[PDB]
RNA sequence: GGUGAAAUUUUAGUACCUGUGAAGAUGCAGGUUACCCGCGACAGGACGGAAAGACCCCAUGGAGCUUUACUGUAGUUUGAU
RNA sequence: AGGUGUAGUGGUAGGAGAGCGUUCUAAGGGCGUUGAAGGUCGAUCGUGAGGACGGCUGGAGCGCUUAGAAGUGAGAAUGCC
RNA sequence: AUAUCCGGGAGUCAGACUGCGAGUGAUAAGAUCCGUAGUCGAAAGGGAAACAGCCCAGACCACCAGCUAAGGUCCCAAAAU
RNA sequence: GUAGCGGCGAGCGAAACGGGAAGAGCCCAAACCAACAAGCUUGUUGGGGUUGUAGGACUCCGAUAUGGUAGUCUGUUAGUAUAGUUGAAGGAUUUGGAAAAUUCCGCUAAAGAGGGUGAAAGCCCCGUAGACGAAAUGCUGACAACACCUAGGAGGAUCCUGAGUACGGCGGAACACGAGAAAUUCCGUCGGAAUCCGCGGGGACCAUCCCGCAAGGCUAAAUACUCCCUAGUGACCGAUAGUGAACCAGUACCGUGAGGGAAAGGUGAAAAGCACCCCGGAAGGGGAGUGAAAUAGAUCCUGAAACCGUGUGCCUACAACAAGUCAAAGCUCGUUAAUGAGUGAUGGCGUGCCUUUUGUAGAAUGAACCGGCGAGUUACGAUUGCAUGCGAGGUUAAGUCGAAGAGACGGAGCCGCAGCGAAAGCGAGUCUGAAUAGGGCGAAUGAGUAUGUAGUCGUAGACCCGAAACCAUGUGAUCUA
């Protein structure tokens, strides 16, 4: 028989508008270019979940590397004392420490210097 | 069976392959033509056994022979094939016919020595090879030329 | 419409009883002077239609 | 095998006897399939047809010339990418019959027979006989025999009245014993035939 | 004040320099400059618009033309009947 | 039926496999003026095509299951209207 | 842990750069033409400011966890003023 | 897709036999006879006669029967087409504007096809099954009438049996057959027979044998097609589809003309199509009414998107931004309740989609936007995979009956079971060869076939759109020469 258009092509482009709600003019109106906006916010999407783990391993080394400093010793001394110290805690929770709980902080920076003379 | 419940026997039947009905089916846009050229267009390819020019492989060769047009060609019975009749049994292209065995008898009915023949008989045909007619009278048969 | 046997392929090769085409040679009709008698001699012997070639006009001898 | 056998009346006299090669043979349910796919394919008129671009009226001239207008360049007001242009392919009249191997045809009527029986769907009455046609009389038979679903109610030959009674019934289907399909015995939930009609089929098959 | 088109147009919040890159970038890199919105003007750029380059090459494309190209042929002429 | 272990899982042309959705047919089983399809909205579900469920709109038809047949899926053709 | 062989289905016959070995060229060309390896093609990620073909390295997915490669650690900008 | 034809290319491509549908045979010319008319023949008429196991004339006898028909406005009769008649069985209840929906109990059915009715009805209507009906005019079939045809056997002395014909040369054409070794048929031109002791054909030609008897005509059925008419059917369309045309369409409109050729369906169950009032010159609104609903008010069902506007929760006047993405305060909100929603200062990262390319963000191509439409299909064949049935077998085709079905019958035919050889031919072998040799192809060392389904191919426009052009009928000198 005939099976005309029907309504699948609307429900279809529905779909890709609804992604693009909150784009600037044709991009969330104009079904060719809110789809090809939607493509390249796939694209980034994706490289930017890699991107952001990248993103706060570089924010808790720099903020690491500052109370490192206030501690008499630099970022790079002070993993390399933890490590001789034997202690595993992560940049995300030494960061923590560094903002949180600076006590803490001086505590693990003593022992990495306690491992770095020894 | 049920009308509501039809089943189809596995792999008896197969779903159509549509080409360019979009990318991710394997078959969009180019539609397994690949691209551009002679072949990728409508109603596009050179006939059968062209090489392009090349000289083709059949002119190339030379013709050999004729047809005879008083040719013979009869229909061969082989001596396993008479194992199937009885002993003393009277074997005839009506017979044969009426068995099944030789549908279409074409110049005639002839006889081969191919198996073993093991029951005595008296076969009738237009032909007999030299080795069937042993076999048959060699197993107490007998044969006779129509 | 029935497919057609291509006439020229059905003049030179037959059909033999593997499915296999036997063909004539080239080089067989004159300037016999040009080839040494091993040559003339093993060219008079029949050959037979090569794979490659094979694929390339089978279905032109479906019905042959 | 052996079916119970009833009078028009309802009471269950004594069994008889089925040949077991066309009632008691293993269903062969691939088979049944392909007859009924077949069949209902038969059935298809193919009667369906669309105008491509020569048959539509019109469409001889070139639209507009080749090169220079910034136009695309088009053929006919009738190709297919215009709005009433030749439909490209589409139906065309055909049939949909084909015909399975006689061996195939009769393994699937034997199938569907034999599955009615094995089941216990195949009540065979001794004779269903009416003086005059009347649908209330033969609905009254069919509750007699306890027969409320679809059934297909096969006839000898000759039986104009106990037809004539039945058609009506919206689950009733009638066939004489001598026109019977696959698909006629597939969609009935239960066969009512009398026994002319079974021996009439067994002559038959 | 009234009336009211058009070519064009992938979406555009549509700077400069040097560089880079399909080797000449408003859009990429680095740096520099720049508050938001218009109006009247000018045409350097958007390899601006218009036309599926006409030059050039190609397609065992087309057409018109020529001749001691090939093959035919109207006409003309000569013989036989 | 699942479990463990090891290994593998970028991709154009292209080959193979398995599916989503559309209209129609058959059978079965259902839903509809106590509101069908369609439209619209929503923060919903699935590995994907896609699938539900609600509110509003709407006013008559339409799902589901199995099988069948297809004018069966569009964003590009200086496409047509 | 592939090899052949038989058969169904293709696509491909414009390649590019880089290293190395040669020719052509002026031991010019992002030149041309072979051989040989790689990458691109058909490969996202990191480095080379930007930079298909170089260096490191092959994305089934999730993580606000860890270790490294090339390349880096004064600020832009993660890490030794 | 065989035999053949064929720049032996591309391609073209039979026929007979076999199986079916349907079947049916007959009249002339001539001899001869009779009549008439004319210039012993030489015409007209009527008789006679009709062919190949040769027939007929003729001469003998012997029967005026028996059979047949593709004759006629010859009537009579029946049927049938073209109007019609008749035709079963339901009320309540719940919902609603309305019931056919629902629930409850009933009933009718040779009718449960279908349509309509205020939603979806076997029982309300039109119908349907069934029964029934024709003044008139056709059509058909019979029957009758009438007309028209229809003689057996034996004899051969003689006579007849289609001439400028057959046939031949030359030039063309048709035969599947392209001049070919080219028979058979035909056309033009020229030449040109025999005639029963004859003539033609059997694919050059001759002999033999066999089969036929040209140069005269007619003939039903089986076959092709459908502008129209009647009744229906559809895994056909459902208004961008389906006819170009659902609508006042071959219309409007374009063109000198031939010719080209559109767009355009839907209020509601019923108009009950908004009395009257109010603003306005009107248009149009606001009330009031109608209605179940008028945001169903005629541009009238539904009413998407582009596009245009109004309100405003958050943001925005130091910023260079394919405009997103990831991170993120603040503010405003509260959900399919989910480690929620909207907005977003600020920060990191980041050159659209497609096509085509060695390589494109590309300063190459394409798209203004939105919506609809728009491209591998079908038929017949080839072949392979998968599947089913049967299996050294498998299978029917046309056709007949049958619902436009299944199925039954139909074995003609096709594939397979044997190959080898150019071929005669031999045969589990065979060909080559002197060969018991060697070697080629085969067997040893078996699986096929029908159908379905899918992949691919072939013939067809063959995935869709696009040339410049070519050819063949027509229309134009109202412009211009
Ligand atoms: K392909
Ligand atoms: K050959
Ligand atoms: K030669
Ligand atoms: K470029
Ligand atoms: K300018
Ligand atoms: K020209
Ligand atoms: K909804
Ligand atoms: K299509
Ligand atoms: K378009
Ligand atoms: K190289
Ligand atoms: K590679
Ligand atoms: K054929
Ligand atoms: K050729
Ligand atoms: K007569
Ligand atoms: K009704
Ligand atoms: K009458
Ligand atoms: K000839
Ligand atoms: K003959
Ligand atoms: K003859
Ligand atoms: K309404
Ligand atoms: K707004
Ligand atoms: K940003
Ligand atoms: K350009
Ligand atoms: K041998
Ligand atoms: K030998
Ligand atoms: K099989
Ligand atoms: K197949
Ligand atoms: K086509
Ligand atoms: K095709
Ligand atoms: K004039
Ligand atoms: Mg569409
Ligand atoms: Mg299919
Ligand atoms: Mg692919
Ligand atoms: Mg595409
Ligand atoms: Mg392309
Ligand atoms: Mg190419
Ligand atoms: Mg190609
Ligand atoms: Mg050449
Ligand atoms: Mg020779
Ligand atoms: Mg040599
Ligand atoms: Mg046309
Ligand atoms: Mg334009
Ligand atoms: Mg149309
Ligand atoms: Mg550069
Ligand atoms: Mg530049
Ligand atoms: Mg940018
Ligand atoms: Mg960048
Ligand atoms: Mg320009
Ligand atoms: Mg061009
Ligand atoms: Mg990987
Ligand atoms: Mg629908
Ligand atoms: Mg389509
Ligand atoms: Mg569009
Ligand atoms: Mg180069
Ligand atoms: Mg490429
Ligand atoms: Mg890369
Ligand atoms: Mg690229
Ligand atoms: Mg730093
Ligand atoms: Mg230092
Ligand atoms: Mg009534
Ligand atoms: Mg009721
Ligand atoms: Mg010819
Ligand atoms: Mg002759
Ligand atoms: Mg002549
Ligand atoms: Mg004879
Ligand atoms: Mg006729
Ligand atoms: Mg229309
Ligand atoms: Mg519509
Ligand atoms: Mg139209
Ligand atoms: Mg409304
Ligand atoms: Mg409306
Ligand atoms: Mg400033
Ligand atoms: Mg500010
Ligand atoms: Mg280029
Ligand atoms: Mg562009
Ligand atoms: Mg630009
Ligand atoms: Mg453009
Ligand atoms: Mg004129
Ligand atoms: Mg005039």
């Amino acid at each position: 028989a005939r099976v005309k258009g029907g309504t699948v092509t609307r429900k279809r482009r529905k779909k890709v508008l609804k992604l693009a709600k909150g784009y600037y003019g044709s991009k969330h109106t104009l079904f060719k270019s809110a789809k090809e906006q939607v493509m390249n916010s796939y694209y980034y999407a994706f490289r930017d979940r890699r991107q952001k783990k990248r993103d706060f391993r570089k924010l808790w080394i720099a903020r690491i590397n500052a109370a490192a400093r206030m501690n008499g010793l630099s970022y790079s001394k002070l993993m390399h004392g933890l490590k001789l110290a034997e202690i595993d805690i992560n940049r995300k929770m030494l960061a923590d420490l560094a903002v949180n709980d600076a006590a803490a902080f001086t505590a693990l920076a003593e022992q990495a210097k306690d491992a770095l003379s020894k | 069976m049920k009308l509501h419940e039809l089943k189809p026997a596995e792999g008896s039947r197969q779903v159509r392959n549509r080409v360019g009905r979009g990318t991710s089916s394997g078959n969009g846009k180019t539609a397994g033509r690949g691209q551009k050229g002679q072949k990728a267009r409508s109603g596009g390819g050179v006939r059968l056994g062209f090489e392009g020019g090349q000289t083709p492989l059949f002119r190339r060769l030379p013709k050999r022979g004729f047809t005879n047009i008083n040719r013979k060609d009869y229909a061969v019975v082989n001596l396993d094939t008479l194992n199937r009749f009885e002993d003393g049994t009277e074997v005839t292209p009506v017979v044969l016919k009426e068995a099944g065995i030789v549908k279409n008898e074409k110049a005639g009915i002839k006889v081969l020595a191919d198996g073993e023949l093991t029951k005595k008989l008296t076969v009738k045909a237009a032909k007999f090879s030299k080795s069937a007619q042993e076999a048959i009278e060699a197993a107490g048969g007998s044969i006779e030329v129509i | 419409p029935k497919q057609k046997t291509h006439r020229g392929l059905a003049k030179r090769v037959k059909r033999t009883g593997g499915g296999g085409l036997k063909r004539g040679r080239a080089f067989t009709s004159h300037r016999f002077h040009g080839k040494t008698k091993k040559q003339r001699r093993q060219l008079r012997k029949a050959s037979m239609v090569a794979k490659g070639d094979y694929k390339r006009i089978r279905q032109q001898l479906a019905r042959m | 095998p052996n079916v119970a056998l009833f009078k028009q009346d309802g009471t269950q006299n004594g069994e008889i006897t089925l040949n077991e090669e066309i009632f008691g043979i293993e269903p062969n349910e691939s088979v049944v399939y392909d007859a009924i796919i077949m069949q209902r394919a038969s059935l298809r008129q193919g009667t369906h047809a669309v105008k491509n671009r020569s048959a539509v009226r019109g469409g001889g001239r070139k639209p507009w010339r080749q090169k220079g207008t910034g136009r695309a360049r088009q053929g006919s007001i009738r190709s297919p990418q215009w709005r009433g242009g030749g439909v490209v392919f589409g139906p065309t009249p055909r049939s949909y019959s084909y015909k399975f191997p006689k061996k195939v045809r009769r393994l699937a009527m034997k199938s569907v027979l034999s599955d009615k029986v094995a089941e216990n769907n195949l009540v065979a009455v001794e004779g269903l006989s009416f003086d005059a046609p009347k649908t209330k009389e033969f609905k009254q038979v069919l509750a007699n025999l306890s027969i409320d679903t679809k059934v297909l109610v096969v006839l000898e030959n000759g039986n104009d009245f106990a037809a004539l009674s039945a058609r009506n019934l919206p689950n009733v289907s009638v066939v004489t014993s001598d026109n019977v399909s696959v698909l006629d015995v597939v969609s009935a939930n239960k066969v009512l035939a009398t026994q002319t009609a079974l021996t009439q089929i067994e002559e038959v098959l």
